[PDB]
């Protein structure tokens, strides 16, 4: 029986191969579209980056502080 | 000694005793089919339909196969602009051969 076992519908996607023909969908640098900064092998901009605008945890200003007695 | 009639959306001129191939019809490959549609009836003397589909003419025929035809490749392809699409087609036939035309 063990060449009868299947898996539940659902449990399993496949996942997606980028640049592997017109059909398959994403091919043709497989969904990140044309040129650019993202579209760069390991291109792309960090977190909070807002393209040179001030990001927004550095317009704000910090508040407050941590006290000890309370991890206690 | 011909007729003229209308089956599958399309006329077909037969002669007595021949096979026609048309578009697929409901009827088992051993089965008699009728042709009451006749267009034009064709002989030594000449008799028209001045009214559509004359006033008794009948076509007695027979189906014999009930195949596909060939197969055709169709082809979608845009220029420069990362699309081709590839299909086929066959399309369903009736052959069937006439056993008697009325008058």
């Amino acid at each position: 029986r063990l060449n009868t076992l299947s898996p539940a519908e659902g449990s399993k996607k496949a996942g997606k191969r980028l640049g592997r023909g017109i059909g398959s969908g994403l091919g043709k640098t497989g969904g990140r579209g044309h040129k650019g900064q993202k579209s760069r092998s390991g291109g792309g901009v960090r977190r909070g980056f807002e393209g040179g605008q001030m990001p927004l945890y550095r317009r704000l200003p910090k508040f407050g502080f941590t006290s000890r007695k309370a991890a206690i | 000694m011909y007729a003229v009639f209308q089956s599958g959306g399309k006329q077909h001129r037969v002669s007595e005793g021949q096979t026609v191939r048309l578009e697929k019809l409901d009827i088992a490959t051993g089965e008699t089919v009728e042709f009451a549609e006749v267009l034009m009836i064709a002989n030594g003397e000449e008799v028209k339909i001045g009214v559509p589909f004359v006033d008794g003419g009948v076509i007695k025929a027979e189906v014999v196969a009930h195949g596909r035809g060939e197969k055709v490749k169709i082809v979608k392809f845009r220029r420069r602009k990362h699309y081709r699409k590839q299909q086929g087609h066959r399309q369903w036939f009736t052959d069937v051969k006439i056993t008697g035309i009325s008058a």
